[PDB]
């Protein structure tokens, strides 16, 4: 029952890239990233382009066409790729490059603060940089976005056994509320984190504050009561999400999206191989390969975002209703239509 | 009748003002309110609740600095503690809301409708401090306004982010 | 001179000399010619106006009164009487008038008596002797008035200052028609709006309050003040007025909130747009990148989300009669 809406306002995220990054030609997606509805103009004004297909489980099928929006276009560094990362370091808003506008995300409101909120679509080439949110740009990031209040001492101590059982990794927080991070840090150390186990970011505009979310590796939900338009937000990023729903239609609510993400893997049954499917996540190093890439393929195609489905179909239940009722059919439990 | 008969009655003002208030209409009410005070300044009670509707139709902080007025009168009442930390929590301004809270109920120490305030705000900032008898003692109150079955003291919408049962839910969303 | 400032009235100790110097530097270069202490933090003195200053304090309102002085922005100091006072001991006046002597010398030439909040129970003796709060408050006021050789500038904090203590309204408020006749213009009564969110729409109200006060008023402006919200900010341009209301004005007073440099263009833009909304949406904007002091990328706290409402409590009081006190005897009544 709840619909896709940032398929529309927000089309710009429908393509990836990155620059060559520092590392050595390894391809780790989420640090440095480019984004933007004319990115794909600005393939012709890279002068170097590399493509490699993003090759999730078909086996040289189904694939090997262009699948734009299924590859990586990666540009080996040039001497402007050194001048838009130290752009992105010191922070000029943003310049023209052949024509294409590069601007850095952190500072994209000033561009137009009609398009920061989302009303108007970010309008130009959006780059975005782990360490401008001071992010350890070779580590396990995970993250959570939703307001701070759906956490209680149970769960963080399921996140806790996960983060210490997989130490190379910090968690995303953000000061939302701002007062209670420090109240949240001491229950942190006072199990036994370090306070350089978790960061938290600020508030930010809506656009910025679903872009960050690619720039984490896998999102952490809140099973006391789970992100409802939030973890929707993490998932049109591209970033995959695992839960597991409790009892309340909220705790339900994460799994809803998953199922019509149509794969269950991300569901959890019970608290410890919730614990199991996160760690299996973040130690694989391998499977977030399979899951971003499936999720950024179909996630176009999943019957969630497109809003034409669901129009027709909340039509016929409309229909439904009236069929129902005008008939002098009293109300009952109204399934499989 | 009494007004009318006598037409310096201050806590008759204050009921009709209180019945008016439960009539929706607020002008009158407000009206009512005003008149009574000018008839009785140290009449904290009518200061509450003229607050309580300057508020209820849209908020003016007004309300709040009446609010004040109420407290600096006779800092005892501690209803007036309990409104002006809802404003306060309304404005976002959490940390000195849960002071007022705290305050209020450790003036009277049983106050149901403010403490179950206080744990919701308490748990927006994750104070998890006395989580589990928090959590016992709220599910105690809510019960116990619940046999004696009139308004329960968490909101509808807290209700669920507490272990309080489906069919206690369902009565807080029916009454 | 048409008074245009900031109050220190709000939270805060006297802070460092930095911060309110970056203040009276953006006061002077920036036409702001009016700045007030009184804030609610003040330490106890605000309720013991009767407290003497010691030399080290003095000495730091030294420092404000140089300060105020090599920026040249006329410092007002202002104290609440009304807490702790009785009308009828001219021993407390001659305590209120030492005080202010000795912060005159100090440097002060101007002062308001703040009337608000304050305590509405004052001894009997007085109330008959005192016909109401006012007559007594204003006998007083122009008293000090007369004591301070008539001060230009002398303002003045009324009890009543709102659209919720104007009993019942404005043209019948006994109060204010007292206050208006037995006030003389060398005091400057301070008035917030129609509502206490002095959203200033009616013009006409501005009249009526003038007409009954019978003096332009000067607006205590508040509406960005924690006094009583901080977060009420206005987003788009400063507003509040007309270009009528500039000489139905004495003077804006405004308290400032915690995006300093957003109530430092705010009130930079009332003075420019003083001596027409949207040029100050453009200095807003201009303003806002000159500031870049907390910007937050116009995202600070107080994002929108899925908020519920709180609740509030009130009851019902009971009456009761009074029996007979007569308490009289005769000795010799029959024949
Ligand atoms: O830094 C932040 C924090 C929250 N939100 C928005 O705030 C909402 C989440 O708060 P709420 O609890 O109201 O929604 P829910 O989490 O229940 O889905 C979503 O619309 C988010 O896009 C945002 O844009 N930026």
């Amino acid at each position: 029952f709840f619909i896709g809406d940032h398929a529309n306002m927000f089309p710009h995220l429908k393509k990836k890239a990155v620059i060559d990054f520092k590392s050595n030609g390894h391809i780790y997606d989420n640090r440095i990233v480019l984004n933007g509805i004319d990115l794909k103009a600005f393939l012709d004004s890279l002068p170097d382009v590399k493509i490699v297909k993003m090759k999730c489980p078909d086996g040289g099928d189904n694939a090997d066409s262009s699948n734009t929006a299924l590859n990586m276009p990666v540009i080996p560094m040039n001497t402007i790729a050194e001048a838009v990362i130290e752009m992105i370091n010191r922070g000029q808003i943003q310049i023209t490059i052949n024509g294409f506008s590069i601007s850095n995300g952190l500072a994209t409101t000033q561009i137009n603060n009609k398009a920061a909120t989302g009303e108007e679509v970010p309008r130009t080439i959006i780059v975005t940089t782990r360490s401008q949110y001071g992010l350890p740009e070779d580590a396990i990031v995970y993250c959570n976005f939703n307001q701070l209040y759906k956490i209680d001492p149970s769960t963080l101590q399921m996140w806790a056994n996960i983060l210490k059982r997989v130490p190379n990794s910090v968690l995303w927080l953000l000061r939302f509320p701002a007062v209670g991070e420090p109240n949240i840090q001491q229950y942190a150390q006072n199990m036994g984190l370090p306070q350089n186990r978790i960061i938290f970011s600020p508030v930010a505009p809506k656009e910025e504050h679903v872009r960050r979310g690619q720039l984490a590796d896998v999102c952490l939900d809140t099973p006391l009561c789970n992100g409802h338009t939030t973890g929707m937000d993490v998932l049109w990023a591209g970033t995959p999400m695992v839960t597991m729903p409790g009892e309340t239609l909220a705790s339900r609510v994460a799994a809803s999206q998953l199922t019509c993400l149509g794969c269950l893997e991300l569901i959890a049954k019970n608290r410890q191989e919730y614990e199991d499917i996160a760690v299996k996540l973040g130690t694989d190093l391998e499977y977030l390969k399979k899951v971003r890439g499936k999720v950024w393929k179909q996630r176009i195609s999943s019957p969630l975002f497109n809003t034409k489905q669901y129009t027709m179909e909340l039509e016929r239940l409309y229909l439904q209703m009236w069929e129902h009722y005008a008939a002098g059919n009293k109300p009952d439990h109204m399934i499989k239509p | 009748k009494a007004l009318e008969v006598f037409p310096e009655f201050a806590a008759a003002h204050s009921n009709l003002a209180s019945v008016l208030q439960q009539q929706g209409k607020l002008q009158e009410a407000l009206m009512h309110y005003k008149e009574a005070i000018r008839i009785s300044p140290t009449f904290a009670d009518a200061y509450s609740n003229m607050g309580n509707t300057l508020k209820e139709m849209q908020d003016v902080q007004g309300a709040l600095q009446c609010y004040t007025r109420a407290i600096q009168i006779n800092p005892a009442f501690a209803d007036a503690h309990s409104n002006l930390a809802s404003i306060h929590k309304d404005s976002g301004n959490i940390p000195e809301a849960i002071a007022s809270y705290r305050t209020a109920l450790k003036l009277k120490p049983d106050f149901p409708d403010a403490y179950c305030n206080l744990a919701h705000c308490l748990q927006i900032v994750c104070d998890w401090t006395d989580y589990d008898e928090r959590m016992k003692k709220l599910v105690s109150i809510v019960a116990d306004q619940l046999e004696k079955n009139r308004l329960p003291s968490v909101h509808p919408h807290h209700s669920m982010l507490y272990p309080l049962s489906h069919g206690f839910r369902k009565a807080i969303a029916e009454r | 001179r048409f008074l245009c400032g900031v109050v220190e009235g709000f939270y805060g100790r006297p802070w460092v000399m930095e911060q309110r110097k970056e203040l009276f530097r953006r006061l002077q270069k920036w036409e702001l010619n009016t700045y007030l202490y009184a804030p609610k933090d003040d330490y106890k003195h605000r309720m013991f106006w009767r407290e003497m200053y010691s030399v080290e304090e003095a000495e730091q309102l030294m420092t404000l009164i140089s300060a105020a002085r090599e920026y040249e922005i006329e410092f007002i100091y202002a104290i609440s009487p009304g807490l702790d006072i009785t009308f009828s001991n001219p021993k407390e006046v001659s305590t209120l008038k030492r005080k202010l002597d000795q912060v005159s010398q100090f440097g002060c030439r101007s002062f308001a008596l703040l009337f608000d909040d304050i305590d509405h129970n004052m001894c009997a003796a007085d109330k008959e002797v005192f016909s109401s709060f006012a007559h007594a408050q204003v006998s007083i006021t122009n008293e000090i008035y007369q004591y301070l050789g008539e001060p230009e500038t002398f303002l003045f904090c009324p009890t009543e200052y709102c659209g919720t203590f104007c009993y019942p309204n404005v043209s019948q408020s006994p109060y204010l028609r007292t206050v208006g006749e037995k006030l003389l213009p060398g005091i400057e009564v301070l008035w917030t709006g129609p509502k206490v969110v002095s959203k200033e729409i009616p013009v006409e109200s501005i009249e009526e309050v003038s007409k009954i006060i019978k003096r332009a008023p000067v607006i205590w402006d508040n509406i960005h003040a924690n006094d009583y919200d901080q977060k009420r900010l206005f987003l788009g341009p400063y507003k509040g007025r007309s270009t009528e209301l500039i000489p139905r004005l004495k003077g804006v007073l405004t308290n400032p909130n915690c995006e300093f440099e957003a109530n430092y263009v705010a009130i930079h833009t009332l003075a420019t747009w003083y001596k027409s909304p949207q040029m100050a949406l453009k200095l807003a904007l201009t303003e806002w990148l000159q500031e870049f002091g907390v910007p937050h990328q116009y995202s600070s706290r107080q994002v929108a989300h899925s908020g519920a409402k709180a609740s509030v409590v009130d009851g019902t009081p009971l009456v009761a009669a009074p029996s007979l006190n007569a308490t009289t005897v005769v000795t010799t009544v029959y024949q």
